[PDB]
């Protein structure tokens, strides 16, 4: 399907963020969507799924500085945390992904990149 | 927790190319291999290391299974030129790996 | 019976409280189906799942050898019983068939003469709230990883309880305790009253589906009256520097108008009532239950062997005791309350004693339990009896020796 | 053993059976293991329950040094040097390919009891590569050893005397390994026999000689009886009921099982003592030896029998003797609704006996069914009776006999 | 004490040992909160929470009733009710403390709270499960979902149900006059008893006796319904050693006259303390290395005939007819080993020879010299210390003092004596 990122990329420090991401086209409601992240350099870093039932699950690296939003109706979901430091300079994809067995994964599906670029 | 054979292959056109991730710890359930590709938007292609992906060629596969795991390919081709990676999904932070610099090779 | 003229003697009795027994009885049958039927689905079963079955199973039914014995009678009242299953077997067997591919409907209420058989499954409420997992959320593998563990889970706890006691039966069924528990006969009594009552059995059993067949009875409460309870705790009292007792049994009773000892072991205390079926009336010696009905001049009595508070003991708020194991110091003023050598005790009243503090422990007056007056005797120390029988042994041997010696 | 009489007095003789003793003293000793498997390393919670269990044997280590603890310290010292040999072997075997491994010669076994779960570890394997995770594997194992170690610690908490007693029997154990060892325990010791005396293992005791504080295992000497018949020795079981007198029910008295041989008997107490189809099991033939008047109210002048009062309960209606019935109708009233009449009052009696032949179903109480009927029985006999032994068992009641007994001999002694 | 003579009629009397007491009443409190914490239910477990609310208003609710029942003529009936009831008025005073501290744990997950307000009187607290649910934490989030998580919480909480009710064992609706016993809460958590039984305040004697603290029980004081809360006085001792005090063992080995295996009754333990003779009842009461711990004064008094019996005067000693135990037949005594060498054919292979009794001797000691190989079925043995022979043997014995100890057999025997009675001066 689609998915799709929006909202603005510049952040003066320990500041609110929150940004956007909507689907074009699929069925909402029916499973999930998560959210990952990564620096422009290195690494991969997962931050926290969203459930349809209004339901998020974190990663303690990033414990009790997050939340995640749910949206039936526009068929989007977005993000809301708090701690907005320097060092998470880096890109916010989206995920959409699918049930297997034991428990579910997120992945990458479809995100261009969120072009985040916090700054003093 | 997972990590990269190679952070790099400088592997020419027509060959076998391939990996070996190895689960710390060592662990059964399973990795989706998926590229990144700087430039575009990336996507999931191996779920459950052989049900490749809907509509992704049967040049890739995966042939593995617990403590570490490994590609097969042959047939190689430049449009596959873009960092993979690899994961664990049963320690529930969903854990990647470094990364795999693929570079073809032949310029022209 | 008489409290008034026992007061003198170290007696107290706690309070009049009747009975409330069993004695209509509502036998019901309950059978027991296992494995929880996965929501109408596919795609997953296991063998441990079934692993258990033929273990417990075959523990229990080679044990039908002690049943034919029909050819302490608890042997031919549970014969009695074990017919009446027989009698109702096939309908027992008519609603197995029906309930046991039905794969839903954990609990039936048939009702077609009495209550229906339940025929509690296991695990099924659970179940229902597992599928959703199952289905539309993951595969039925995550399932089979929850549901083995569960059910194992709840394997292990029959194994502890399987002459069962039926709140560990319902304990396997913890929401399902109270709604049949309270419902099954129609419970306008005190629901309480009979979460107190515990006996639960088997029948038979089959081994092919492996469910498990029980006769459950579940009585009713029938208020005994004209008949109350009575508790009992005696204390010291001396005698030419002699602490003696005097022996008798936890509880007493009057049944009707006649009186009688109380065995209330079996049964729980209430504010008015002791749930035990059997009525225990066990007779004991006219001598001494001449005592109880007044005549206290023939009591039994004995040497004291115990701790010290059974030495001293509260009656009414005013305080009763021997006054020399415990220097009786009423603080009017506070100063010792020695006896004379006749008596043992004395029963000391809203006199002076404003806020005793005996032994260090200051506490309130206002007595109210009347008859602030001693007690003269004769010289009544007549049943000087003894409890252990090597002390009667030794007594009576040398009553042996004496007549013996004076026979010649 | 005038079952005729008994039968008219009250005292009933039911199922008459067999005895055997195991006298015999087979050892053979058989330990355990507290560590199971893994493969590369999961320890996903190992470590989270061997402290745990080093603290359970916390009270278990201690020693110190008596008719039993010669016993218990004498085979033990001439196994010492057994011991002493196994501890080599011990050594060799503490860690294993295979759960259910150990092997000696001297036909004699060692085999241990086991890697306490390692069966169902050995199930547990095969999810745990290609299909599930360490996280899962750990979290069925630390359950699967909590549940474990409870079902350890009802057998054996601790040391401090009278647990160890009524502690580690080897059908604990047994209860404790149930899953593993229904099938095999017959065959962990040579021995076979029929199910219910040798291949059950009456109930045995067995002490533990040494513990292993840095390995976590204890050294059980199993003991394992030989059993042998004993002939001309059965026994005439023994049960009472009630029997009314002069209006009032009174009863006698006996102990719950007996035993006769050729001409000595005893009331034998089998407690520890498992009964059968046709022949119990004690370790050693019990002593319960009687009164020459008991014996005599048993097998002779029936008029010596005792009489005492009941108190607790109406043990009548179980009153039924070959077919037939005994009991107390004289005042637990009785009807026979077929062939119908009340049945009577003779006030002598206590017990009347009715034959299948003469009621064709009798009544109790107020219900009414019919056993086979046809077995064998007969009565006609009337009879008067001696008095002369009124006894009782209320210690109260003794004593203050003996008190007025005391008076009357004290106004004679004066005069 | 006659220790010696006695050795020709069945007897070993072990040693002397020593005594203490718990003098006085040194105490700290206990209170629980039988809920486990949880930092974030984002909708995870809290049915089974509920399940285990639900199951704990049976055990918790009695409990309630019969604290209610405790108070006397109030100062705002039976025997050991006035002890109870004092002491609960004295922790009234520190009422203010508890009270003021419980909500302490509540506002804050914690395994074990010391919150004190002295150093040496401090009042702690335990949380049910939480040492457990430190790393139950962990499959709820980052190693797993909360699904199954919830049903290890479940079955967790289902065995320590289960632990609590075993020991606070509604057998009655007015149970609370027993005792519950401290190592039932010392198993409650698993793993704390050797650091709280050992830290609670000042505790310095070893892992012996006074940190083996068996017959102790403990009270219950605030029982609360909607927090599911208990408190308990928890009394602690303090041990010093008690006078002149010689505590013995008893045992009674048959002597057999003319086939008949009889044997002296005696307690299990005989003390000795100046003047002070009787046999304690010290089951409840620790066996230590040399010196009894019993909290009480167990000595009390019993027939006379038995004093002269130990005292020396030998001959009032009573016989007693019997099947005897397997017990009564042999052991040793410290070198001198003694049996009943007309049953048991003490054999002495060296010098090889079955060992002579006559019927008049009812036993007879073989020491270490007379014999080196005391012989019976199972001797390869150790033969070194003094069991003196001290009794001018052989000696005339006397039978005078014989009885009976079953009750119906007495019955007989005094039913023959009032036949012999209503005979004699008729």
């Amino acid at each position: 399907v689609q998915l799709q990122e929006s909202g603005p990329g510049l952040v003066k420090p320990s500041e609110t963020l929150s940004l956007t991401c909507t689907v074009s086209g699929g069925s909402v409601s029916s499973y999930y969507w998560s959210w990952i992240r990564q620096p422009p350099g290195k690494g991969l870093e997962w931050i926290g799924n969203i459930y349809y039932s209004g339901t998020t699950k974190y990663n303690p690296s990033l414990k009790s500085r997050v939340t995640i939003s749910v949206d039936v109706s526009k068929n989007q979901f977005s993000l809301n945390l708090i701690s907005v430091t320097a060092a998470d300079t880096a890109v916010y994809f989206c995920a959409r992904q699918v049930k297997s067995g034991w428990f579910v994964q997120p992945f990458d599906y479809w995100g261009q990149g969120a072009l985040v670029t916090v700054s003093s | 927790q997972m990590t990269q054979s190679p952070p790099s292959l400088s592997a020419y056109v027509g060959d076998r190319v391939t990996i070996t991730c190895r689960a710390s710890q060592a662990i059964a359930n399973y990795l989706a291999w998926f590229q990144q590709k700087p430039g575009k938007a990336p996507k999931s292609l191996i779920y459950a290391a052989s049900t490749l992906q809907s509509g992704v060629p049967s040049r890739f596969s995966g042939s593995g299974s617990g403590t570490d795991f490994t590609l097969t390919i042959s047939s190689l081709q430049p449009e596959d030129f873009a960092t993979y990676y690899c994961h664990q999904y049963n320690t529930y932070p969903i854990t990647f790996g470094q990364g795999t610099r693929l570079e073809i090779k032949r310029r022209t | 019976i008489d409290i008034t003229k026992l007061q003198h003697v170290g007696v107290l009795v706690n309070s009049p409280k009747g009975m409330k027994i069993s004695q209509n009885f509502e036998t019901r049958y309950l059978i027991l189906s296992l494995i929880p039927k996965i929501e109408d689905s596919n795609s997953c079963g296991d063998q441990q799942i079934k692993q258990y079955k033929r273990l417990l199973d075959r523990l229990i039914i080679p044990l039908y050898d002690g049943l034919k014995l029909q050819k302490t009678s608890a042997q031919i009242t549970a014969a009695v019983a074990l017919v009446e299953a027989k009698q109702a077997k096939s309908d027992i067997e008519k609603l197995k068939e029906a309930i046991r591919d039905t794969n839903k409907a954990v609990q039936s209420v048939c009702s077609s003469v009495g209550n229906c058989i339940v025929a509690i499954k296991s695990v099924q409420d659970y179940v229902n709230k597992e599928i959703v997992p199952s289905i539309a959320r993951l595969g039925c593998e995550a399932a089979g990883l929850q549901l083995g563990i569960a059910l194992t889970q709840h394997y292990s706890e029959l194994t502890n309880c399987f002459g069962i006691k039926l709140q560990c039966i319902a304990s396997l069924y913890r929401t399902n305790i109270t709604e049949i528990f309270t419902t099954s006969t129609v419970d306008k009594y005190d629901i309480y009253d009979l979460l107190f009552t515990e006996k639960v059995r088997v029948i038979d059993v089959d081994l092919n589906d492996y469910s498990i067949t029980l006769q459950v009875r579940l009585p009713l409460l029938t208020r005994l009256l004209n008949t109350q309870i009575y508790k009992v705790d005696s204390i010291s009292y001396n005698i030419q520097n002699r602490e003696w007792y005097i022996p008798l049994p936890s509880h007493i009773m009057t049944k009707g108008a006649f009186l009688g000892g109380a065995d209330v072991k079996e049964c729980i205390e209430a504010f008015s009532s002791y749930i035990c079926p059997s009525d225990p009336g066990f007779v004991l010696n006219h001598e001494m239950e001449s005592c109880l009905s007044g005549n206290i001049s023939q009591c039994p009595r004995t040497t004291v062997t115990s701790d010290i508070v059974p030495r001293y003991a509260f009656v009414n708020g005013g305080v009763v005791a021997n006054c020399i194991t415990t220097t009786c110091t009423c603080n009017g003023i506070g100063n010792r309350i020695n006896q004379p050598p006749d008596q043992g005790v004395k029963i000391i009243t809203h006199k002076e004693c404003n806020t005793i503090g005996i032994n260090g422990m200051l506490f309130n007056t206002n007595k109210e339990g009347t008859l602030a007056f001693y007690t003269p005797d004769d010289i009544t120390l007549n049943n000087s009896v003894a409890l252990d029988p090597i002390d009667i042994s030794i007594e009576l041997n040398k009553v042996k020796s004496d007549l013996e010696e004076s026979k010649e």
